[PDB]
């Protein structure tokens, strides 16, 4: 046939994949963490930006730390031949490296790692993208006034914030990140790579969100997201 | 507004 | 006018910005780091590259920790109002979050932060790019066989390896990521926004690249970069 | 080859 290009996933599979969505709201009373308001409001945009995607989305509430490594397990051991690419969405409590089970901590790299190229072999080669609503710290932004592939390569993190700062949620609309992130998704899905969907998130975050509080440590804050690509080609969600 |  | 968009950084002021080249081969007996052997072909080709570019480049060698953080604070105190963006190229021993002088390790953190929104304003809302050719840790990759803008925002770092991980230095060639890196920087700045063509460095490291040892600790092992974007916008070398 |  005529000359061939290897610069864009294959996203052309009978299905785009697993869009996994971890939703922790309540917490256990020992953890002493509080619950997450608005967080639905985050699980149920994501729930319908991906379907119009789609993905074979599966929601899931309030998780233990247990419970969270014990899906991970088994959707990283299902069957993802058919499948194009992972999605998977982390909403609630974090710090750098880690997100909140109901009942404590699960690292980060532990989740990630069901998925590595040797050991999820129906994924290996294509797009794992981790999207991660938490905080990676306490810092906030005052802002200024204007033998063969990697096992970890093809992964992508979607980080709400910079690293070692707060990230920011609102009650009502819900998170910055998220809700920006479902806008950019449901408008240009279909017109741009998802490294440049999610560069518009970070402006759009970055210019017209800024926090209000009665507290004037919380008051007046800032937020850029943070885009981790490991990725080796091109991620269009259409094709041809 | 509330952090995560 | 005819409708506008905002997209894209402006990249047509009357200078590119400074290319700051940190190329650390020679390290203090006391400290019991190794020569960086190859690491003179990486300077040569990042100088040469992002010459033309039309970067304002400057390569500095063997500086100490004291002497890295004061021509930092120097360049950040430098005007860079007729300068479109800023890059700096770090190379030398390293650790996560950590560059190494030649006596002794300076913290990533601090370095950038004299570039920081409220901190170099002449770069406020201008792409501050950071690329660092350096170890983030240990860890080896087996492979598998196939009020107004955030401080933090406008930031990009390209890294050479993933969090953890070794970096690997060829002492002939150069280092996988800056062999790679200026490759594609060469064949599509003129072309390619510059997430694409980090993207295509992604590939290129983790497809072409394996290590060769007779230690079998260190042989046969493969290494995938880091792109890390804080960017608002998409970022083109080139203009109308 | 060498590590940094």
């Amino acid at each position: 046939s005529g000359i061939s290009l290897d610069n864009s996933y294959k996203m052309d599979y009978p299905e785009m994949g697993l869009c996994i969505i971890i939703n922790n709201k309540n917490f256990h009373k020992s953890t002493g963490m509080t619950s997450r308001s608005g967080t639905d409001v985050d699980a149920a945009n994501l729930r319908e930006t991906f379907r119009n995607l789609k993905y074979e989305v599966r929601n899931k509430n309030d998780l233990t730390r247990e419970e969270i490594v014990e899906l991970m397990r088994d959707v990283s051991k299902e069957d993802h031949s058919k499948r194009s690419s992972f999605v998977c969405v982390l909403l609630s409590h974090g710090e750098e490296g880690i997100i909140f089970g109901t009942n404590g901590p699960v690292d980060l790299k532990k989740i990630t790692n069901f998925f590595r190229g040797d050991r999820c072999r129906s994924l290996t080669g294509k797009p794992k993208l981790f999207i991660i609503q938490a905080c990676r710290g306490t810092e906030l932004d005052c802002g200024i006034e204007t033998h063969k592939i990697p096992v970890e390569a093809d992964f992508l993190f979607a980080y709400s914030t910079a690293p070692g700062y707060y990230s920011w949620r609102n009650s009502k609309d819900g998170s910055w990140f998220i809700q920006s992130l479902c806008a950019m998704l449901k408008q240009y899905a279909d017109k741009l790579e998802f490294m440049h969907i999610l560069t518009r998130v970070n402006r759009k975050v970055a210019t017209e969100f800024e926090s209000f509080s009665f507290d004037a440590t919380f008051h007046a804050k800032k937020q850029i997201p943070c885009i981790v690509s490991m990725l080796t080609k091109e991620l269009y969600f259409y094709h041809l | 507004d509330e952090v995560d």
